């Protein structure tokens, strides 16, 4: 097991650190033990970066306009303060949507309100009422209006509630307020959180008097799938093979109409719980709905998924399952039988904001890849609470990690394979280790159901087999 | 559903017959969509002059920026310098974006840190996070220098810079004698060259400020070489290059090429290369100081010359023909170095590529964006190429670089039908080249969505996109290339006549319709 | 009809109505033209393997060569020497279209002549000719060397070049010291590249044969290196440099880079740079001597084996990641001067940009076609990619050839797929490309028609050509490009995956059908 | 206008030369006097070139195969021999057309019968049989076969007019031998007579027993119009508006039913004296047809042959004639007015092969161009008898240039603008002086007719007017 190498290991890293900063990171460093199910007497989350240690989190902005309310597809999304923050957040997210970009879509766009010094000093509401009529000037079949606001926003006492409220009232439009300043919370967790709020405060209820929409048995909500590279669609054909009719899709390729319909579906279907858990229970409690959590990564996964939903209808949506079941089977044992011999043994580290390290561990195991550790930038401790168990024993766990220590972490161990973001890619190729973008998918995918599970086995065969990681040596020394 | 032996990745893998179906029930049942020919009849509006002349009267909203915020070229400014950490007072998101950006254009690792202040340090201010990040980065890292800029959150807040580090620095938390320099870099003023032009005055008051009593101006037989904000590797070279070949004794300050280029041979060095600081603190000794790009070097120059008294050349960008030559007669003046034959010859070598592609290059309407100095050596440029530039958009420009702009118009027959704009976004770009159709764009990665646009409106209609400026995120490796001297005025006249002959043999392609004139010899 | 404002060249400009009317009424009127049914069936007939079949059954007609004959690289070599003429012995037509064909290549003024024989020596020979055409180009041109190689009409009639030259000596039409060497390039046997091997080796024994009494070896502490026939300068630059670097002695013979490069400064310099007689001379002194190309170099390799007594490394093209390590430790041996570490930077670098773009360049299939060392080059360098060549085809290629490139792919998975082609034209290559469709080309001007032809069986068929090697005529100054070396790598990577890139664009580009994957970042 | 200063720097030029070259050349030179009729009393053509003096000229394959059969699209030219001259002609000139590549045109492909030494040893006749058979297996839609021989096949016994004539009996197929090895005569020009002469002999007379054709009495040929950029189809539309039908057209965009129709017609309109009045003569001894030259270079010399070829025929065609001068009179005075007065007064040099040094001078005149030297490659005496009397006075001529001798007279006379073909561009571009490629036309045009004289003024401004020819001199020498 060499659990006790591990920790030395842990000792050895944290030994760099000054005293407080020693002492703080020591928490959110662990050993798992499968065994243990309250991560709480294990590992701590969810709480301050320390300054100056080169943290991986981004801010609440980034949760709340760059993951739930950009996807958005049919609605016009402002970047309320300076200029940087859209412009940096602009299509950086693969969250893939149908439409006529610049006409009926907006995802791709930056709309900004681009503060100057005088808006600084005086304020921004008047700019904003403007900023909104010039919006409904040039872009009239929007839908709708969400105004995500930046640090000054919260820093110089702007109310965009107010003019929010009354430009809303004067145009017939919808319009949001979404206090998401980069300074709330300590990543993008609280942006997550504020951004549900906000859909539960001014877009889930407009149509709660609204009895025209025809419901059937079979009605469904996809929540917290962002449709990253057709990651939803590969879902949700599986879900319509099924049986199943799927209402809205939050938020990958979503519409407004889809969320103002889902109070109507009979079952909340959530890939993501990290960022939609809040909003799920908002509707157990009000609606009355049931949601439950699915995995669709690999599939072993997939299929567990699709019994255990199936298992919440009527005896022919079990036939239909097991009907996919047997359509689905030789395509993705060919996978298996190709792709397994190829990457049998070797061990992975993953480091993902929140849900996905522990997802894609099941797909991995299909492949017969040992994930031998694995964090998340921004988890609480119920998503170590279910990370615990999937994992090996004497596996790594780590929570906010610093790059000096995954750098350390990743020399001792030495992985076959990392999967991380953008900003650790390059690091650890010219390490000589190959890596896997496990946010963007490398640009491909999706990796989501059947059809994602053979582009994931693909992708990883061709980054780990790749013959330039034979080659960093030259021959003269 | 897939084959093992040829598996589809979203494209074309969502073109299948059932993923079709899927999304045509999706959006008949619950998506409300508009119907196509409302879509069709709004987008022919959109691409009309009336829809223009309401897009130009926008005050208040923008769309589709060309520019970024001030920290990031305050960190890129920072990275040229040697083991030096770029440290942002203020929020960890921005430092977060800054990372990912730099990363997809440069695919490279680019390290920088933030002191991650909370709703608590928007309520009492970040003395306490300045000291504990300044001691935790220099615990972890182990740089030589750190160099302080900030978000907008720490400017709106009023952030003390120099009273924190003060305050760290009497308390123990980080050595008395180690280099901190720091420069206020206000995002809701300028833009990112702004923040590089601050932080660099910045490094530059720390290090010679205080010491100017036994400077001598020329004793040290150099010349200060300033480029400013920078993504071109290939700049860096040519110039240390050009430079070296005349024989001439130069410092680069400010010079980050080794440490965006590292090998990849088994290990990961954080810090590479850069400017010394010694070299910095021998600088105010060098005969004189060139700014490469002086439109967002002023406040650099107005410190240069009123504290080193260095006597700045008044110079254009070195870019193209005229530019170079006037660059490098102005270096052979101040230094004493003649010009050698090697330059002659490659000069010699960009007028005999000029004469060949002239006829192809002849008349060709273009519109462009990018940075105020690289969009003026740009026209500069095209104009000696007998060129037409139409749309000369800048986001960041000024009025005063407005009217140089136009006095380099008015000196060239080719810029009669040439119009500046300074404030304007790629939406007032999209109006404009569907109005005003030009042959092609020439501008960063942005530009390929108004491409999109106008091939939407036809095949005619379609403007080529062509990547010349920062950022370049959907190609690989572009990053190398070089747009200064005659060696970048060379790859540009390549870039442009290829793109030219590429155009016209998907135009002649068609068999029995347009493939009369797909001739073999060009 | 032509508009002042707009003028229209003659695309699109047969796009009129009137100028269609006439078209159609001519075809209808006397062309005799077939159905445009019965041509559809045909083509769609071409397309097939039936087709295919009959296709390479073919033994006596050729379709589209890609390959020229034996004197054009017989002057390429020649034009390599400083102060020479090239001087053909035969008819003047073959010096036209040689001029002609590497002006268009180059876009370089290129110097050759001809004693124009005509039916008179088709019955006495051309003694008089030459005698008179040494004469006259001596006296007109003022060159140092004249290098003698001979067209078909020549070899058929069986003309003597040692008897002519000798007998214009002893007659006093030319000097007797001044130097003539001479070659028979007969056409109708390999090649242009066996022209220039044979230029080379007649060039090399007219200048030591006589004198190796007092040649001692390694003596000059020198490295000869002979670059075969190359149509890039920046392969001669390359190596030059990367010698420079190393700090190793070189002799480059047969170097044309200054003479098809020369400035434009307003004079017209026939001759410029290339191999001394001194150097030729002294070459025997080296320590060993290297072969860039060694495929077509066989008979200078038995020369400088048999005569020289140096011991010709084994090495192949230093193309690629591997072949360039080998050249490069094989001459650290030979001159005993270890690899620096800018060179060690580079690799480094290359490996990088290797890492960075692999997801892209993973499993894309390319046809390809050239020289053979240029060939197994560029198979090496794709294999060290992770792509999977399919098509790989050499029109002047031998058996041997075909057996080591066989070795060659049988030591990587990626070459299961495939097949190398010996005496085949471009037109197996486009029912090659038609039946078993690959995802690009690699090739010379010539690939483009066949990319027509695919674009007309349908979008979805087309096959991109990528213009890699000789000749290139339908784009400017890509002669200026490098193959060789670490450099060279690094630009074909560039290429070929910014062209997948463009592909993946254009793909994608179609609003609300295709631009879902049309992703900024890539 | 500084006449006796033009021979010497003749005879300066000459002084280079050894005694029997200069004596040769000598007679090549000379100074232009309109009054003279007989050129053959000042300059001497259609001579050997002197060896080794660098001459520009081709040889008869290329006046064969590369100028007259070449743009025949329906049908199949064989380069019988080695593989470099069909490699070298392969698409080098513009000669345009319209079909389908590969399946019903053959123009852009090289085939080729790619001699080895075993056909030089034991001959090529039975390989150029199975040659045929393989064409005429794999290219069922082609219309004829031509082989056009290069130098080996004159050198070694081969007699393809046996072979020709037993594979077209056999196969019903029109197949043309043409002996034009490339050691027979001085030039192309051989070359045309030899094609001509083919022509007459093998395709001509094929319907001459048809008389299923049916004729109008405004029946043309447009004869030595080979469709340079187009340039065949901007005269034929000016035609066709003048109220004629245009049978055929030689040969550029041509077809053997033409080719065979030709002896239909009612006039021969000849464009290219040079190369086709070898054929046109032997129609009008043969079939009666009159012909006569033309010139469709700039509006002077296309109005006035319009009004020669118009009053050719009755009142109808001489009223169509007026309309379509009234017509087009406005676009070319267009033309003039905005780009006469950038080109007023500048000099030019000519250096083109047989046909175009005295047939393009009047498009210059006609933009205020002064053309003060001129020559041709492979040009008799008759074609210098029409030059002379086109050129002015103390003007340069010269016959069979050398590129030593045409260098120093451009360094002489020192001319604004050169018109010559790809061997000279990037000589005198070097030197600074703008050029005009007068072959493929710089890769544009089409020049013929009005459409194409606003497309020449186009290209002569830009090139001579050019910003590039100010910068060539660096500013620090
Ligand atoms: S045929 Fe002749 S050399 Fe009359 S061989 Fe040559 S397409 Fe010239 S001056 Mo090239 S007698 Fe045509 C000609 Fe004139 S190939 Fe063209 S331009 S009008
Ligand atoms: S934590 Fe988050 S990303 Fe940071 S600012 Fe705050 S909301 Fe935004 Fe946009 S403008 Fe630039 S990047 Fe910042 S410093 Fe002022
Ligand atoms: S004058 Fe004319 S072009 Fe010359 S050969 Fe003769 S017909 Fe031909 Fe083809 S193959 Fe090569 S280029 Fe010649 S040398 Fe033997
Ligand atoms: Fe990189
Ligand atoms: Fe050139």
């Amino acid at each position: 097991m060499s659990r006790e190498e591990v920790e030395s290991l842990i000792q050895e890293v944290l030994e760099v650190y000054p005293e407080k900063a020693r002492k703080d990171r020591n928490k959110h460093l662990a050993v798992n033990d499968p065994a243990v199910t309250q991560s709480k007497k294990c590992i701590i989350s969810n709480k301050k970066s320390q300054p100056g240690l080169m943290t991986i989190r981004g801010c609440a902005y980034a949760g709340s306009k760059g993951v739930v309310w950009g996807p958005i597809k049919d609605m016009i999304h402002i970047s309320h303060g300076p200029v940087g923050c859209g412009q940096y957040s602009r299509a950086g997210r693969r969250n893939y949507y149908i439409g006529t970009t610049g006409v009926n879509a907006f995802v791709t766009m930056n709309f900004t309100s681009d503060f100057q010094e005088k808006d600084i000093v005086f304020g921004g509401d008047k700019k904003l009422a403007k900023l909104i009529d010039e919006v409904e000037t040039l872009f009239p079949l929007n839908k709708g209006i969400s105004v995500q606001s930046e640090c000054p926003i919260g820093l110089i006492g702007d109310d965009i509630e107010s003019v929010s409220k009354v430009k809303g009232a004067e145009l017939s439009k919808t319009i949001v307020p979404v206090r998401c300043e980069g300074f709330r919370g300590v990543s993008q967790s609280l942006g997550h959180h504020i951004a549900n709020d906000a859909v539960r405060d001014w877009v889930l209820g407009k149509r709660d008097e609204d009895t025209t929409f025809a419901s059937t048995p079979y009605d469904v909500a996809i929540i917290g799938d962002y449709n990253i590279g057709g990651d939803a669609w590969s879902s949700r054909i599986l879900l319509e093979e099924m049986g199943l009719r799927c209402v809205a899709q939050w938020s990958g390729d979503g519409s407004i109409s889809e969320i103002e319909l889902t109070p109507k579906v009979k079952l909340n279907l959530v890939h993501c719980y990290r960022s939609m858990n809040y909003i799920s229970r908002h509707m157990e409690e009000k609606y009355g709905i049931p949601w439950m959590e699915y995995n669709f990564f690999g599939p072993t996964k997939t299929i567990e998924s699709l019994r255990a939903i199936a298992a919440k209808f009527d005896e022919s949506i079990q036939k239909k399952c097991e009907e996919v079941i047997a359509k689905y089977k030789p395509e993705w044992e060919a996978v298996v039988a190709k792709y397994r011999p190829r990457l049998e043994g070797k061990r992975v580290m993953l480091y993902i904001g929140g849900l996905r390290p522990r997802h894609v561990i099941g797909a991995y195991e299909d492949l017969g890849m040992e994930v031998v550790g694995t964090g998340y930038e921004f988890a609480h401790n119920d998503d170590y609470d279910r990370t615990m168990k999937e994992m090996g024993d004497s596996t790594l766990l780590y929570d906010d990690v610093t790059g000096y220590e995954f750098e350390e972490f990743v020399k001792r161990i030495k992985p076959d394979l990392i999967g991380s973001g953008i900003k650790e890619k390059f690091i650890f190729q010219k390490m000589g280790i190959p890596f896997r973008e496990m946010h963007s998918w490398d640009y491909s995918g999706p990796y989501h159901g059947f059809d994602g599970f053979a582009i994931f086995a693909r992708d990883m065969d061709m980054t780990l087999n790749n013959p330039c990681w034979k080659k960093l040596q030259a021959p003269w020394e | 559903s897939q084959q093992v032996d040829k598996i589809k990745a979203s494209y074309p893998l969502f073109l299948d017959q059932d993923y079709k179906d899927m999304l045509a029930k999706k959006r008949d049942g619950f998506e409300e969509k508009y119907p196509q020919d409302k879509i069709d009849e709004v987008f022919q509006w959109t691409t009309t002059k009336e829809y223009q002349e309401l897009n130009f009267q926008r005050e208040a909203l923008t769309v589709n920026p060309a520019k970024a915020c001030q920290p990031l070229g305050a960190v890129l400014c920072a990275l040229g310098f040697e083991k030096t950490m770029p440290y942002v007072h203020g929020s960890q998101g921005c430092v977060a974006y800054f990372r990912s950006y730099f990363n997809r254009h440069f695919r490279e690792p680019v390290s920088c840190v933030s002191d991650s202040m909370t709703e608590d340090a928007a309520v009492f201010g970040g003395q306490q996070n300045m000291k504990d990040g300044l001691q935790n980065c220099k615990a972890t890292y182990k740089p030589d220098m750190i160099a302080v800029s900030t978000t907008c959150m720490a400017e709106v807040i009023g952030d003390d810079l120099n009273a924190f580090i003060n305050n760290s620095k009497k308390e123990g938390f980080i050595p008395d004698e180690f280099p901190v320099p720091f420069a206020h870099t206000p995002s809701f003023v300028g833009s990112h060259v702004t923040g590089w032009d601050n932080m660099f005055e910045g490094i530059a008051r720390y290090f010679t400020l205080k010491s100017m009593d036994d400077k001598v101006v020329g004793s040290n037989k150099k010349i200060n070489i300033v480029p400013g904000f920078e993504t071109y590797l290939g700049n860096f070279r040519v110039i240390k290059r050009m430079l070296s070949e005349m024989g001439v004794g130069y410092s680069l300050l400010s010079d980050p090429e080794e440490v965006l280029d590292t090998p990849a041979d088994g290990q990961f060095r954080m810090y590479a290369g850069g400017t010394t600081q010694e070299e910095m603190k021998d600088a105010p000794n060098a005969l004189n100081t060139v700014l490469l790009q002086p439109w967002h070097l002023e406040k650099t120059k107005k410190f240069v010359e009123g504290t080193w008294k260095h006597e700045v050349p008044k110079l254009n960008i070195p870019m193209g023909l005229d530019w170079t030559d006037e660059f490098l007669m102005k270096v052979s003046e101040i230094s004493g170095q003649p010009i050698p034959a090697s330059l002659t010859k490659e000069r010699g070598r960009l007028v005999d590529m000029m004469t060949d592609s002239h006829t192809w290059l002849h008349g060709k309407r273009f519109a462009l964006w990018g940075d105020p100095d690289f969009v003026m050596g740009l026209v500069k440029f095209l104009l000696e190429l007998g060129c037409e530039p139409v749309h000369i958009l800048c986001h960041n420009g000024n009025k005063r670089w407005k009217k140089a702009v136009d006095a380099i118009l008015a000196a060239s027959p080719y810029g009669k039908n040439a119009t500046v704009y300074i404030g304007k976004d790629l939406w007032h770009l999209r109006s404009l080249v569907f109005t005003d159709k030009p042959d092609f764009m020439i501008g960063n990665s942005y530009g390929k969505f108004i491409q999109r646009d106008t091939l939407h409106k036809g095949k005619e209609f379609e403007v080529p996109l062509i990547r010349i400026g920062f950022p370049i995120f959907d190609r690989h490796h572009l990053h190398r290339s070089t747009t200064l001297g005659y060696e970048g005025a060379m790859q540009i006249l390549t870039t442009l006549v290829n793109s030219i002959l590429e155009r016209l043999d998907e135009e002649t392609r068609g068999m029995q319709a347009t493939d009369y004139n797909h001739d073999l010899v060009r």
